DNA sequence: TCAAGTACTTTTTCCGGTC
RNA sequence: CCAGGA
DNA sequence: AAGTACTTGA
């Protein structure tokens, strides 16, 4: 569909970052993180992207 | 008054089992909610819904 | 071209411990 | 997961 | 355990 789903959009260029309510941290005690798997996996994507970006 | 029926009566070895009503009974009406889904928590233990 | 093989998919009622 | 209940 | 979907040899 020319408005809502062009085939060019099945390929990702600009990746949406979901907000904390989707990937909350399990904030045990006071000074202890507990970040969601999605928060970790996102950093992996970030890290992978920076390596590639600098590389080229 | 005598019962019109005669009852089969005598000793029988009965066992007390681990399932007692008071450790089972549970009621909730607004309580703790999960963080992610913002829905009622699970189990009697946690005062779940 | 068309049988037979391949990958890969898919489910299964409701209600403590120890980790 | 593991153990159990209807 | 039983399917669709796709691939492979005659």
């Amino acid at each position: 569909n020319e408005v809502f789903s062009r085939p060019e959009w099945m390929i990702l260029t600009c990746l949406p970052v979901p907000p904390p309510p989707v990937r909350p941290s399990i904030s045990f005690n006071e000074s202890q993180r507990g970040e969601d798997d999605l928060t970790f996996k996102l950093a992996d994507i970030l890290k992978a992207n920076i390596s590639l970006e600098t590389l080229e | 008054k005598k019962l019109m029926a005669q009852i089969f009566f005598g000793p029988t070895y009965y066992q007390r089992l681990r399932h007692m009503v008071d450790d089972k009974i549970h009621a909730r009406a607004r309580g703790p909610m999960q963080v992610l889904t913002r829905q009622p928590v699970e189990g009697r233990s946690r005062d779940g819904g």
